[PDB]
């Protein structure tokens, strides 16, 4: 039987008749304490026969569900989180009654580490991936840029090479905000690690659908960052339609996302003996200059240090 | 006016949303409106712009914390040596001594933490974990006195870093646990703090933290990870623990850490397109100092000779404007309620905002009252720099654990 931490009927560990066998074990805060938390009586309740049980090591039914208390008041308590886990295995637990535990304390915390991780053990220990992809894109329904939620589902991707659906839901999640940085870093991982980018129709592809990302947002530095990423590997001077194809924005689309594009292409195009040299250093210094006074102030010091570092180099 | 902030220009600098709302858009259109309205009261209440740090204030908020806190802390119980850590360094930062009976309580409440296996827990009695024994050790050295340096069991400590190496040449934040580049921090913080770096201890760390790097030029949690400041941060000063700074791309880093600091708002996000916060004031903008030393140990000869490479000013005013709370401590936000790592962290990146310095030159910027200037603090230990030699010295007293 469950009796829920937040039931109207919970009653204290210290008043339940199953429990007055067990001393609870007080913190040793020491004789002069520090950053000692004046813990609510619950709390102190719950924790003081965790203590006792853990103390012990008593491997019970009773400790499994007292764990479960300990958890929903501090779900960051990793003793708690490692004690539950050696009672899972010790009282043989059903894991599938012990993943939809977990998936209800995550919907309800789904920014703590330790429930994530609890998941990623159910599902090794299980070596069942078949919940995960569906549950995860419920947590990025409710949050799309949850950390913890993207580094479950590269490892759940990674670890059972379910990679076949994964760009169509990065396409989905880009529909729904383009600007969403985890979903373009998404991107790069599924292709990285199918294709690669070194497949020119993919890098084309890659490019284009970008560009057109830009297009309609210009001023959206998760396209404009996700285009110099994947070009920048070989180098962006290697790509001479490009710094045309860009200053063909400069009157409709311009940002200092467009501008700073712009030096990084003359940066390269320096580093690799271009032709009119002191002609593309002029226009590099000029929008450094331009960055650094006007279009992008906040980066006044990168941008003075950039002009200062082409002068030494390409002077 | 004088400060970059309220200059008429600076409404310029708000989000271009090219007419195509989604999510972030609206979230930072929202946050936008929110510190407009701070930047804009003293012109809405006819009154001279005063930027105070409220020293007695923080300092109250921080010397009740360090003995006492309400159960709104019972999140934090496994978690008590990282609030040691926060609060003794922002009273480090605020020039407050620490009472030697206070140092004596901090000494001894850290022993009941620290596991007889080796590392800290985040209380007495929990397991070893690598962020509280990072926390631990960095709260000892601030104390800095022989009891507190003897409070730390070296040769468990390293047994209980190599219980954590993993042959991929990643560690694992506590047995059971996983793995993320803090973890490489914290083990490399504490080794070399404590001269446990014995010459096999860090073999493929180098070679991990740089496999985090991804296409945006950050750092993320585990490779294939969204490059996020807490993680740069951490991957970047492991490195340069390591004199392995070089493993990395230290331009595309330079770039994207840049990128990070907000043209509006003045302070720095976690990540492209997330909101601004003010914690990240030390995980984004310590990454300069780090960079800065990084690129003159390779002899560049273009880096600036009194400022970092951010906006050092916008970042003052972001936290100073921001980030206080009228009670005392400091915030993520306008709107957010303070907490002892905010207080911690906001300080801490007003401190490396103020204080410049490469080899022989020394320059400070410090924005409102000359009472704002804070204590410097160590841009890879994020403890004073006088702890950090102190620690480093005595410590080097000590052979390192044989085995
Ligand atoms: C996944 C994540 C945040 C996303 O969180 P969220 O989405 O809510 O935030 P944002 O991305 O801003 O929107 C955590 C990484 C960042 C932390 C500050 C790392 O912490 C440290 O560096 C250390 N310690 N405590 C130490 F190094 F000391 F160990
Ligand atoms: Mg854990
Ligand atoms: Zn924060």
């Amino acid at each position: 039987g469950f009796l829920s931490l937040d039931s109207p009927t919970y009653v204290l560990y210290r008043d339940r008749a199953e429990w007055a066998d067990i001393d609870p074990v007080p913190q040793n805060d020491g004789p002069s304490p520090v950053v000692q938390i004046i813990y609510s009586e619950k709390f102190r309740d719950v924790y003081d026969y965790f203590r006792a049980v853990l103390q012990r090591d008593e491997r019970s039914e009773r400790a499994f569900k007292l764990t479960r208390d300990a958890i929903e008041l501090n779900a960051a308590n990793y003793t708690v989180w490692h004690f539950r886990r050696v009672l899972l295995r010790s009282l043989q637990k059903d894991l599938q009654e012990e993943m939809n535990y977990i998936t209800a304390i995550i919907e309800e915390q789904p920014k703590n580490y330790q429930v994530w991780h609890h998941r990623r053990v159910l599902v090794e220990w299980l070596k069942d991936p078949s919940q995960e992809l569906e549950f995860i894109a419920d947590i990025l329904n409710q949050d799309a840029k949850n950390y913890h939620a993207w580094q479950h589902r590269q490892w759940v991707i990674q670890e059972f090479r379910l990679w076949d659906n994964e760009l169509q839901y990065v396409d989905q999640l880009l529909k729904e905000d383009v600007r969403n940085n985890s979903v373009w870093n998404q991107r790069h991982f599924v292709i990285s690690n199918t294709t690669g980018y070194s497949d020119r129709a993919v890098l084309e592809r890659e490019v284009q659908y970008t560009l057109e990302m830009i297009k309609l947002v210009p001023h959206n530095e998760s396209a404009w960052n996700y285009l110099k990423g994947i070009l920048q590997d070989r180098g962006l001077s290697r790509y001479p339609n490009l710094l045309n194809q860009l200053l063909d924005l400069q009157p409709s689309h311009s940002s200092p996302y467009l501008i700073a594009f712009l030096v990084d292409i003359y940066e390269d195009m320096l580093e690799n003996q271009c032709d009119n040299k002191e002609d593309i250093l002029n226009k590099a210094l000029e929008l450094c200059e331009i960055l650094a006074k006007e279009k992008d102030t906040i980066r006044k010091e990168y941008w003075r240090y950039i002009g200062r570092s082409l002068q030494s180099k390409h002077s | 006016e004088p400060l970059y902030s309220l200059r008429p220009e600076h409404a310029r600098e708000r989000l271009q949303d090219d007419s195509v709302e989604t999510v972030t858009s609206i979230e930072q259109a929202k946050v936008e409106e929110k510190i407009q309205e701070v930047f804009s009261s003293y012109k809405f209440n006819h009154l001279v712009p005063r930027l105070v740090l409220q020293r007695e204030k923080h300092f109250h908020y921080l010397k009740r914390g360090l003995r006492q806190l309400t159960d709104a802390y019972e999140c934090l119980d496994a978690s008590r040596p990282w609030l040691c850590y926060w609060i003794l360094h922002s009273l480090e930062l605020l020039d407050e001594p620490i009472p030697q009976i206070v140092a004596t309580d901090v000494c001894q409440f850290l022993e009941l933490c620290q596991s007889p296996d080796g590392g800290f827990g985040g209380g007495p009695g929990q397991y070893p974990h690598l962020a509280p024994t990072y926390a631990a050790v960095n709260a000892l050295c601030i104390i800095g006195t022989e009891e507190a340096y003897n409070v730390i069991n070296r040769e468990k400590l390293l047994q209980y870093l190599y219980s954590l190496k993993q042959p991929d040449g990643s560690f694992l934040m506590h047995v059971g646990g996983e793995v993320d580049v803090r973890s490489a921090y914290c083990a490399a913080s504490v080794a070399s703090l404590t001269n446990i770096i014995t010459p096999d201890l860090f073999e493929g760390t180098a070679e991990w933290i740089a496999r985090c790097q991804n296409w945006e030029g950050g750092i993320g949690g585990v490779p294939g990870m969204e490059a996020h400041g807490g993680y740069t941060f951490c991957g970047l000063a492991a490195l340069v623990i390591l004199k392995k700074e070089r493993s990395l791309n230290l331009k595309s880093l330079l770039q994207w850490v840049t990128s990070r600091q907000m043209r509006f708002e003045g302070g720095f996000q976690g990540r492209c397109n997330k909101l601004v916060d003010g914690c990240y004031s030390f995980w984004q903008a310590g990454l300069l100092p780090l960079l800065h030393r990084a690129l003159h140990a390779q002899g560049d000869p273009a880096l600036s000779m009194s400022h970092w490479m951010f906006h050092q000013q916008a970042l003052q005013e972001y936290i100073l404007m921001c980030c206080q709370c009228p009670a005392g401590g400091l915030l993520d936000k306008p709107g957010k309620s303070r907490d002892f790592y905010h207080t911690c962290y906001c300080l801490s990146g007003l401190s490396i905002a103020q204080h410049f310095g490469s080899g022989a030159m020394l320059h400070d910027v410090v924005m409102g009252v000359p009472e704002n200037v804070l204590q410097p603090t160590h841009p890879v230990y994020n403890i004073g720099p006088d702890k950090v030699i102190q620690a480093t010295t005595h410590f080097l007293q000590k052979p390192v654990p044989g085995f």
